């Protein structure tokens, strides 16, 4: 029934640099927290146990302090090999109810470079096959905090639209976003303007993206 | 040390029951103890329980106590993980790991609750709905000229069923400034995903461009060349 | 006094069941009165037998009043007279153990010769019966024969032997290569 | 006066179930027991998983008093030998203190004889029979959890000729005697174990039992400390949480020995005796010996 949280939902830390997330539990672990390193689609990578204990083959960067109810995982050295989520799972119980945090995500710092926005039309293949899909596309933006909205002709949209982003881009540390418009053939012909709006630091005022027909 | 090899994606409608598998070799299987660590698309790692090899004791975690179910066989050291009740909730990648212990005729055993060792990963999506080729609509050209002077086009993969959908361009040929977006699922139970690639617009006619679309799930790979505008 | 029959390399299990007792103590010894197996409580106990690395019992069923005497990979060594001494009832056994192995290999040409040699315990004159796969048989006590194979007489033959009004059945394969003119 | 005691009781199945049900409610562990078969998918094997605690098991002197209308009778006879009509025997109100101490091959912490070494078996002569020996002096097993005990090379050697001038061919006239160690079985029964300072030892005992008879030399022993075990109570197995502390120290006094003999060489020449223990009764027997229940009216 141990309830773990690592403070710092997302870390943004300059390559190079020292970095420090935070693991608290709601009840005493007593030294029994272990940290794990998790790359996109790949399995976890065990880092420490035992609460300051490193397992083979992890570099003297990453170090492991803390009992009780907080403990910290500390990564001088940043390098690159160090993007990832980070967990800590507490293992102090019996019987075994084990748990884990929700993770910090350790993202790239660097300049803010506003997105390059791009908008496409339902492919006529689509509109023959029967629906219609808009497609705007946030081109290569820094923070991952980027805002998108749509139009129908000039009426705000909303629900109908499904965004997704990019993991980290590992040559520019920058990400991109894809946000889809769906209506079906029908609603599509009937209207005329259909606009994609974006905002983000980088990008002075609002960027409009839109066509018609 | 040793190595987890687990069984190949599965797909489940909900109510079902699924086993999978998790070949443990290269160190006397008896003197470890495995645990299985489920994660869900965009969430984080969940403990579903951990059987103590040496004796065939399990402990599973308090929520999926009853439908969840851990066995090893020593002879063939493999690990399983029966799910009943397949909720649709339950569509996530299913990791066997382990740490060692010491046991094997020593009575020796610290019962280390971390996990030293982990698997591939199976993916397990339990839905309603059925396996199916996605449909590769092309992303024309917006126009020439764009923001900057680098024309960007791609495909729109939308309607398939299980998840694992692989894109390329130029058979592999181009690789530089491509985006293939992770996949959403859409309300009607089928994923959609779009893959782009930016290019500048002078290339656009005389270099065309292709979309390589695979899914094993249903057998299906389509080429779509992405006509200039 | 029972009698129980067994093959060389499996593993056999003699019987003993506590006069209608639970799990009580217990110990399996041979004609020289050398402690093979016991327990003491609730743990096992191994003597100075020849057994002792291949000896073993079934803890599960001590508390059912069951407490067996599991003797892996038999040995032809292994044929001797097992007592089993719970609180005063030595029930008796006589273990003999057998072996059957065919001379002549396997891979043999149509026309050639097969034998099987009776590996048998020091005391003990069975009886034995081959068939092979096209019902052919032979019989004897040792050494048994066939002058010219046939190529009928590819596959697994079974040897049944007879001691003391028991048997074991030993099945052996036997290659009889094929040929063209 | 004049009374009968011997290999049978007072307290040996009372005590043992004093003892395990003592065990019980102190040193919790991880359970796990076989109850046997029947058939068609339904077959149990009770596991169970309690909080198993880190707590230390200390021995209580236990009193056994006269239960009910019955009475003890203490045979007074300062040699008593098991089974046999005692002639100085008299009523008692409770026995002694009794420390119930739980271990293999070494009786410790115990009631050491007052004249010689004594002997004493249910039957000699079946060599499947344990043997139990009381002391005449004490001797010293001091053990740490860092994987050792050590006691004194001289003190033991003597008490070994003390007990070789009496094995199985009874205060023997004379022959070989011959010490070796144990021909196998459980870890518990293989070793000296005991539970020390909570902990459970398996000290490897070859150096105490292979021998040959008719300036700070210290017999060193390789001890271990298992977490798995297999139950003295009853056929289970058990575990344990791992250690704690980084200074587990034990000092027992080896009050006896438990030891059986080789056969197939009944009367001959010489005789071998292994170390024995497994059954915790055995242990109870060797305090309990001189008394017995009567009833009272
Ligand atoms: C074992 O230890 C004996 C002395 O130990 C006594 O008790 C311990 C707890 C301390 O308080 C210590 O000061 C006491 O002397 C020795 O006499 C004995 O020789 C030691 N070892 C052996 C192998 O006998
Ligand atoms: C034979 O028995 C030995 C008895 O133990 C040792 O006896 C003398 C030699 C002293 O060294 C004393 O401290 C020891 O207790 C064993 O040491 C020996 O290992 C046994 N022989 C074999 C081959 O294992
Ligand atoms: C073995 O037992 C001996 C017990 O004698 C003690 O003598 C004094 C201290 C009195 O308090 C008496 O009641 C005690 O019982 C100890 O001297 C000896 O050290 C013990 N051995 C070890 C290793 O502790
Ligand atoms: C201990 O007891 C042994 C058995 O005693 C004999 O048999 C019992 C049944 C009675 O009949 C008793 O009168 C007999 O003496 C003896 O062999 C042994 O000498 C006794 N004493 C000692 C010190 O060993
Ligand atoms: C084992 O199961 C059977 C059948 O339910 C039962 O009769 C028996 O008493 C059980 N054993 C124990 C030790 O409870
Ligand atoms: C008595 O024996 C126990 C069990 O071996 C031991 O832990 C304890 O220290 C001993 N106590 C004394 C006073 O000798
Ligand atoms: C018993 O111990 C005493 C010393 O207390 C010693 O004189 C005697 O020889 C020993 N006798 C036997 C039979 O062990
Ligand atoms: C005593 O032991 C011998 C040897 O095994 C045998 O007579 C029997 O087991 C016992 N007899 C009596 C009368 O106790
Ligand atoms: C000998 O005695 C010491 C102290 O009493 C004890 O810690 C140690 O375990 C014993 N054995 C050895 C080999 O030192
Ligand atoms: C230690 O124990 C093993 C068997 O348990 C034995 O072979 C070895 O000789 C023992 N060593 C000593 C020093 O007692
Ligand atoms: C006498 O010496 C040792 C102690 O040094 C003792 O353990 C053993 O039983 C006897 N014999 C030999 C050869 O050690």
């Amino acid at each position: 029934e141990l309830e773990l949280t690592q403070s710092p939902a997302t870390l943004s830390v300059s390559p190079g640099e020292r970095a420090t997330l935070s693991c608290r539990a709601s009840e005493s672990v007593s030294s029994d927290l272990a940290w794990y390193q998790q790359k996109p689609g790949q399995a976890p990578r065990l880092l420490i146990y035992g609460a300051s204990t490193r397992a083979t083959g992890v570099p003297a960067r990453f170090s492991g302090s803390g009992s009780g109810a907080e403990f910290t995982l500390t990564i001088s050295s940043l390098q690159s090999e160090d993007f990832a989520v980070y967990y800590c799972q507490q293992y102090n119980n019996w019987p075994p109810r084990y748990t884990f945090g929700q993770g910090t995500r350790l993202e790239i710092k660097r300049t803010v470079a506003a997105p390059s926005v791009f908008i496409f039309p339902p492919s006529d293949e689509q509109l023959k096959s029967g629906t219609a899909s808009v497609v705007c596309l946030l081109n290569n933006f820094y923070p991952r905090e980027a805002k998108v909205q749509w139009k129908v002709d000039n009426a705000l949209q909303s629900g109908n639209s499904q965004e997704s982003v990019t993991e980290q881009d590992s040559k520019d540390s920058t990400y991109s976003l894809s946000s889809t418009l769906t209506l079906s053939k029908a609603d599509y012909e009937k209207h005329k303007v259909y606009a994609c709006e974006v905002t983000h630091q980088g990008l002075s005022s609002p960027v409009t993206k839109s066509f018609n027909r | 040390q040793v190595q987890l090899l687990e069984s190949g994606a599965e797909v489940k409608k909900p109510g079902s029951s699924v086993k999978v598998s998790c070949k443990a070799s290269g160190d006397t299987f008896i003197r470890y103890s495995f645990t299985w660590v489920r994660q869900a698309p965009g969430q984080g790692l969940e403990w579903m329980g951990r059987i103590i090899t040496i004796l065939d004791v399990a402990h599973y975690a308090p929520h999926l106590q009853g439908r969840v179910t851990i066995t090893a066989d020593k002879s063939t050291s493999t690990v399983y993980l029966e799910l009943r009740n397949l909720r649709s909730d339950d569509t996530a990648v299913y990791f066997c790991a382990g740490v060692y212990e010491g046991e094997a005729d020593e009575g020796e055993y610290d019962n280390n609750g971390f996990l030293k060792h982990w698997g591939q990963g199976t993916l397990v999506t339990v839905t309603s709905a059925s396996t199916k080729g996605p449909s590769v609509f092309p992303l024309a050209p917006s126009s020439k000229s764009t923001s900057g002077g680098t024309a960007a086009l791609g495909c729109l993969v939308k309607d398939y069923f299980p998840q694992p959908v692989t894109v390329s361009w130029n058979s592999g040929a181009l690789t530089s400034g491509v985006h293939t977006f992770p996949a959403v699922l859409q309300s009607s139970g089928l994923y959609s995903l779009s893959s782009v690639v930016t290019v500048p617009s002078s290339s656009l006619g005389t270099q065309t461009y292709i979309c390589n679309v695979n899914h094993k799930p249903s057998n299906t790979k389509v080429d779509k060349k992405v006509e200039p505008k | 006094k029972k009698v129980v029959l067994g093959k060389k390399g499996d593993t056999v299990e003699l019987t003993c069941t506590a006069s209608q007792k639970k799990s009580i103590q217990f110990h399996w010894k041979n004609s020289n009165q050398i402690k093979i197996l016991g327990n003491q409580g609730s743990f096992l106990t191994k003597g100075p037998s020849k057994l002792n690395d291949r000896a073993d019992s079934r803890r599960s069923l001590w508390d059912q009043g069951n407490f067996p005497l599991i003797i892996k990979n038999l040995k032809i060594e292994d044929s001797d007279t097992y007592i089993c001494e719970v609180e005063d009832q030595k029930e008796e056994v006589q273990l003999l153990v057998f072996g059957l192995t065919a001379n002549s290999d396997t891979h043999l040409l149509q026309g050639q010769s097969l034998t099987l040699t009776l590996e048998s315990p020091p005391g003990s004159s069975p009886s034995v019966q081959c068939r092979s796969p096209r019902g052919k048989n032979i019989q004897g006590g040792k050494t048994l024969s066939v002058s010219q194979l046939e190529l009928q007489d590819s596959g697994t033959w079974t040897c049944t032997v007879l001691q003391n009004q028991k048997k074991v059945e030993f099945k052996i394969d036997i290659v009889v290569l094929a040929f063209q003119k | 006066t004049e009374n009968f005691n011997m290999w049978k009781n007072d307290m040996v199945e009372q005590m043992h179930e004093d003892i395990i049900s003592l065990w019980d409610q102190s040193l919790k562990p991880c359970v796990k027991l076989t109850p046997l078969c029947v058939g068609a998918g339904s077959c149990n094997t009770s596991v169970i998983t309690q909080a198993c605690p880190k707590v230390s098991f200390e021995p209580i002197p236990i009193h056994y008093c006269a239960p009910a209308g019955f009475a003890i009778l203490k045979c007074n006879n300062k040699t008593f030998n098991g089974t046999g009509p005692c002639t100085n025997v008299s009523t008692v109100q409770c026995t002694h203190g009794i420390r119930p101490v739980v271990s293999t091959q070494l009786l410790l912490n115990g009631s050491l004889a007052e004249e010689e070494v004594v002997i004493r078996s249910v039957n000699f002569t079946d060599n499947a029979k344990t043997i139990i020996v009381q002391l005449n002096t004490s001797v010293e097993i001091n053990c740490t959890g860092a994987g050792h005990c050590n006691i004194s090379r001289a003190k033991w050697n003597n008490t070994l000729k003390q007990i070789a001038s009496k094995l199985r061919e009874q205060f023997g006239n004379n022959k070989t005697i011959i010490f070796k160690q144990s021909s196998g079985g459980d870890p518990e029964i293989v070793t000296h174990s005991f539970n020390c300072g909570g902990e459970f030892f398996y000290c490897n005992s070859t150096q105490l039992f292979n021998s040959t008879w008719f300036g700070s030399d210290t017999i060193t022993l390789p001890c271990r400390i298992k977490q798995i075990i297999n139950m003295w109570q009853k056929v289970g197995k058990a575990m344990y949480a791992p250690p704690i502390s980084g200074q587990i120290r034990c000092s027992s006094n080896i009050t006896g020995l438990l030891l059986t003999r080789d056969g197939g060489n009944s009367n001959n020449e010489s005789e071998i005796f292994r170390p024995g223990g497994g059954d915790m009764r055995d242990n109870w027997r060797s305090e309990l010996y001189k008394y017995k229940v009567v009833k009272i009216e």
